[PDB]
């Protein structure tokens, strides 16, 4: 696509988006295990917030609920980077290392109470 | 003149104004609902309808 400089970004809410790969993408990423690897972006885009209800009794299933985002798109984490090891047994492991890795976020539930969190992977 | 209790006794032979008291009895009565509706919701806790509904409260 027409690659987006800034200016067309600004103020769309695209700045809060992950990149996107199509529907042509279901390949596979060799893994040499004599190779280094690292993760050079990694971006996670919340799409909706559940909030555990806390129930009278105790013991029940107490269900996470819908919420309302009120703190606008200002929610995603991005700029993440950090090794990707390979390991004996052929599985890898990301080590994040730094990032825009947080963000405040804060979502309301059903009756106006207000639950703020730190949206986050750090370490 | 008129004793306290037939004050509104003017209103016989007034349809107008007849009609104005029953408007302001009824601007009243609808008033009383709206005003009784958000009382309702400022103490009325919706977390629990197994063993805390409406009329327990
Ligand atoms: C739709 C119902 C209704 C209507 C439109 C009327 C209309 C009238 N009545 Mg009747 N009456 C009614 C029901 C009604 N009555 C009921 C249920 C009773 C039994 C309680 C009476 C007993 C009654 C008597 C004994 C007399 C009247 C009289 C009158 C006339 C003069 C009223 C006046 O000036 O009061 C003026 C009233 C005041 C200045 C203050 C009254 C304060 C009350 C006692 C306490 C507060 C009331 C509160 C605000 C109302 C809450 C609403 C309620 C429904 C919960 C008038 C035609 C009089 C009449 O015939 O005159 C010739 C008369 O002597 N009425
Ligand atoms: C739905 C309620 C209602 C309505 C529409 C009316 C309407 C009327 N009243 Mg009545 N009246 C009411 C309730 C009402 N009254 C109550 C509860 C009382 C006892 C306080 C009175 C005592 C009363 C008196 C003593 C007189 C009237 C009179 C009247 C007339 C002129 C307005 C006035 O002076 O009010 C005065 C009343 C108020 C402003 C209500 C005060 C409310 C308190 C603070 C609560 C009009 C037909 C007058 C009239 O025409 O007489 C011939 C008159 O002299 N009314
Ligand atoms: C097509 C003819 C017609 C219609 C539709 C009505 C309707 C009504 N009459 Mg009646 N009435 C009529 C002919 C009519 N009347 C005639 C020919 C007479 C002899 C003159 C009367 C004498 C009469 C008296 C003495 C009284 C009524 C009252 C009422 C009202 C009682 C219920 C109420 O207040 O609800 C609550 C109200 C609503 C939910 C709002 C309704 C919305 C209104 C209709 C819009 C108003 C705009 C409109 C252009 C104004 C003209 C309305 C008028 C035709 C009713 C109701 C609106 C009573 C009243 O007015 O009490 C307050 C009352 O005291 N009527
Ligand atoms: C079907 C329902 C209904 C009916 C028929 C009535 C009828 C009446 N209302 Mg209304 N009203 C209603 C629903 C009703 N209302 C609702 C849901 C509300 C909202 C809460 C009101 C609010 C309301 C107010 C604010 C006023 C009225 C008044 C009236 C009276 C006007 C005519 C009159 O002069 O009487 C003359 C009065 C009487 C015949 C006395 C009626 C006595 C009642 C039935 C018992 C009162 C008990 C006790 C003495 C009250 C002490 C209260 C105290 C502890 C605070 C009449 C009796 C007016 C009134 O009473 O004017 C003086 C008035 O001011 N009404
Ligand atoms: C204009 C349209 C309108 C609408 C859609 C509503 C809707 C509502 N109102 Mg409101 N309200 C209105 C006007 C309206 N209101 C007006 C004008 C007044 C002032 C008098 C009110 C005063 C009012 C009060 C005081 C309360 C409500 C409440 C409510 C709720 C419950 C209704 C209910 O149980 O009725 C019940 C209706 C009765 C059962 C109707 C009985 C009719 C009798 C039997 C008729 C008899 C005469 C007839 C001529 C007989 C012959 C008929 C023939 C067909 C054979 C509902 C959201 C309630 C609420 O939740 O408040 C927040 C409540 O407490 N409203
Ligand atoms: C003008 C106007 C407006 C506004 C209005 C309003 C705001 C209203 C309100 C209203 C209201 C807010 C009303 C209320 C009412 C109330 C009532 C009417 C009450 C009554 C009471 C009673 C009657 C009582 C009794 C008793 C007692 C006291 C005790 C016990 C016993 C008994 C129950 C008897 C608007 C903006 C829309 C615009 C258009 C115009
Ligand atoms: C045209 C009409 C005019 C409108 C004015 C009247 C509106 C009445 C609407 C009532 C609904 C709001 O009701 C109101 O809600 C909030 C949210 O739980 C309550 O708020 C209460 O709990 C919350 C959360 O626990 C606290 O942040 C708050 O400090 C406390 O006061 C109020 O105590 C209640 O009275
Ligand atoms: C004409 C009514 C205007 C006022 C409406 C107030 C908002 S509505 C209000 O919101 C609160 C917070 O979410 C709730 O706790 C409460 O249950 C609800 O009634």
């Amino acid at each position: 696509a027409a690659t987006l400089t800034y200016d067309d970004i600004v103020g769309t809410g695209l700045a809060n988006k992950c990149p996107t790969l199509d529907d042509t993408a279901r390949g596979a990423y060799p893994i040499d295990s004599s190779q280094t690897y690292r993760i050079a972006r990694l971006c996670l885009q919340p799409t909706t917030f559940l909030v555990k209800e806390e129930p009278k009794n105790k013991r029940q299933e107490a269900e996470f609920v819908p919420t309302k985002l009120v703190t606008r798109e200002t929610t995603s984490l991005d700029q993440i980077q950090g090794e990707l090891k390979v390991n004996s047994d052929g599985s890898l492991t990301f080590v994040e290392e730094d990032g825009i890795d947080f963000q405040p976020v804060t979502v309301q539930m059903a009756g106006g109470e207000r639950i703020p969190l730190l949206f986050t992977v750090k370490n | 003149g008129l004793p306290w209790y037939r004050v509104h006794t003017v209103l016989i032979n007034d349809p107008g104004r007849l009609i104005a008291a029953h408007l302001m009895h009824t601007a009243l009565v609808a008033g009383w609902a709206g005003s009784m509706a958000l009382y309702e919701l400022a103490t009325f806790d919706p977390s629990d309808p197994v063993l805390n509904p409406m009329w327990r409260q």
